[PDB]
């Protein structure tokens, strides 16, 4: 690790600076270095890790979709052959995306998840594991596509089971997990009815628990509840 | 695309 | 060069794909590979090269300014010491920025400028040379700061002399050169009066030549003329 | 910042 010589606290400080500078590749590298110090992550640190890699892989996914769209048009009946270049460059971006996903999954497996005992940390990491298998699934086409999908499903399901036992229905981690597992059902598992059921039930159970919350907790929960509603509106 | 967080 | 095994035409094709995908680091790498094939660049290719590196260095400059601002506040009377990390990370971004500038200047020196005989190519490359010395000047503080500033000035001046002899006053390369040399005067050379004079004279001489242009050339020239006006409004 | 191209 090229971050092995830097203090853990310095890596966290520089991750925050990189975020302010919109240098998310640097942010992710700093937070990978922090994880590799071997200590558990605090709540703030877990969110720095997720923000960094979400921004990195989000850009890769956007680029991959642009290139895949160009590639599909290039292979429509009537198009002018233009050689291997579109496929080659889509493959290049795809391989870099898979690399980032494998890096995140590696951090979760070595050893964030196994040391995570509290619901807020364990659900958070298992949600990440589902998310990064989901991004691998978006680009998968080979002998392993079904196994990648099932790895995402399995991680999301373990996270769901813990969240329903250990967190209130308005907990923002529980809500964001349900949001993303619902999108997994719709976009990856070809299960739109499951996606809609999950989003609606999550929204309704959260609504009924809002009365227990402070103003600041209410704002956090209703923000994610609006995303659930947004998707339901998209899908119905 | 749909919303994820 | 890691692009040495790729066809020139394939590098240009992939630069265009990278632009569509907003992958400007890739774009710049592809166009560096194309330059290193040793052939002169067409008009379109010169603009692909400039677009790529302008986007890369533009992001670095934005990040550097954020970090430099944080660093200056950290060194204000009353602030809480927080260690070497802000300076270290500003230095990291600064060194990467200087590296990109040195790469572009190296391409211009080996051997784009010496082979550029037509005004449209030679002025374009000398403008780039002024621009990338200007970006080096923005972060310079050492024994060489004045020499970096004078290298920018010298390149801009040679470009100006050619543009005034060989191009009409509405030529968009001539206009963009004058725009940027005017900003050099204002922001780097502490010469706001020269900056204002140059912008105003360029705008007025262009105005008087618009009657010679087609609709499409008129649109190109008036776009840059509006940027000159924008800066004059900022400065007066 | 001022405009450059
Ligand atoms: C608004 C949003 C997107 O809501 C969710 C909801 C559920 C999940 Cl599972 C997730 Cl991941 C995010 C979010 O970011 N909430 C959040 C919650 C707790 C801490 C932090 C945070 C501490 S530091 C930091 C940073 N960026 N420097 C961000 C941020
Ligand atoms: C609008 C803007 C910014 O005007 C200027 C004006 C002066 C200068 Cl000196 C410069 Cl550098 C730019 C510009 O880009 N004009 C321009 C002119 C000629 C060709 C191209 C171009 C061919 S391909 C391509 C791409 N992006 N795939 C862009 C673009």
């Amino acid at each position: 690790g090229a971050m092995g010589s830097m203090e853990r606290a310095s890596l966290i400080q520089k991750a925050k600076l990189a975020e302010q500078a919109e240098r998310y590749e640097d942010m992710a590298a700093f937070m990978k270095g922090a994880v590799e110090k071997g200590e558990e992550l605090s709540c703030e640190e877990r969110n720095l890790l997720s923000v960094a890699y979400k921004n990195v892989v989000g850009g890769q996914r956007a680029a991959w979709r642009v290139l895949s769209s160009i590639e599909q048009k290039s292979n429509e009946e009537g198009s002018e052959e233009k050689g291997p270049e579109v496929r080659e460059y889509r493959e290049k971006v795809e391989t870099e995306l898979q690399g980032v996903c494998d890096t995140v999954l590696g951090l979760l497996d070595s050893h964030l998840i196994k040391e995570a005992g509290d619901a807020e940390s364990r659900v958070f990491y298992l949600k990440m594991k589902g998310d990064y298998y989901r991004y691998l699934a978006e680009v998968a086409t080979g002998d392993d596509k079904k196994r990648i999908i099932d790895s995402a499903r399995s991680a999301y399901q373990e996270a769901m089971d813990i969240s329903k036992k250990e967190m209130p229905p308005t907990n923002p981690i529980r809500l964001g997990l349900a949001l993303n597992f619902s999108v997994f059902h719709y976009e990856i598992a070809n299960s739109p009815e499951e996606a809609i059921s999950l989003a609606k039930t999550t929204f309704d159970e959260a609504m009924a628990d809002l009365h227990t919350l402070s103003e600041d907790s209410y704002k956090d929960s209703t923000l994610i509840m609006q995303l659930l509603r947004d998707n339901l509106t998209l899908w119905t | 695309f749909p919303a994820t967080v």
